[PDB]
């Protein structure tokens, strides 16, 4: 079946939580801090993610499901160029970073919703 | 309640792209 919307939102609580913190570390440039968030941030949504089903039956679950994943591997995608192991372009960078934390939060809040109106 | 906290951030987020726009 589904999950109880309690449980997801106390999920959702330590993903928004990081996010929150990888939105500190972009306002005070430090960009050192990019990457440990975003495994911070996939942990989190991991954990979310693992309430519903692998393959979930309804639509709006399978659909918000795929954009939740997508967009915290997404995520920790854009982080990883924060650092060259051999030119960086934070500003570039940030742009695609903040658009990745608001999918996540875009998808997380669309995971409640869809579990409230089946409580 | 929740719903209103993830709002926020969800705002707070784009508040800030703006700023580097």
């Amino acid at each position: 079946g589904l999950p109880s919307t309690e449980d997801v939102i106390l999920k959702t609580e330590q993903v928004t939580k990081n996010i929150q913190e990888l939105l500190r570390a972009a306002q005070e440039f430090k960009h050192d801090s990019f990457v440990p968030c975003s495994e911070k941030i996939h942990l989190a949504v991991t954990e979310m993610a693992s309430l519903f089903p692998k393959r979930p039956a309804l639509e709006p679950v399978r659909s918000s499901l795929r954009l939740l994943n997508a967009s915290a591997y997404r995520l920790q995608s854009e982080c990883r160029k924060t650092v060259p192991p051999e030119p960086v372009d934070f500003q570039l960078l940030t742009q695609q970073v903040i658009q990745c934390a608001y999918d996540i939060a875009k998808a997380a809040k669309q995971l409640v919703t869809i579990t409230t109106r089946e409580k | 309640s929740a719903t209103r906290e993830l709002d926020e951030l969800m705002a707070s987020l784009s508040d800030f792209k703006f700023m580097a726009q």
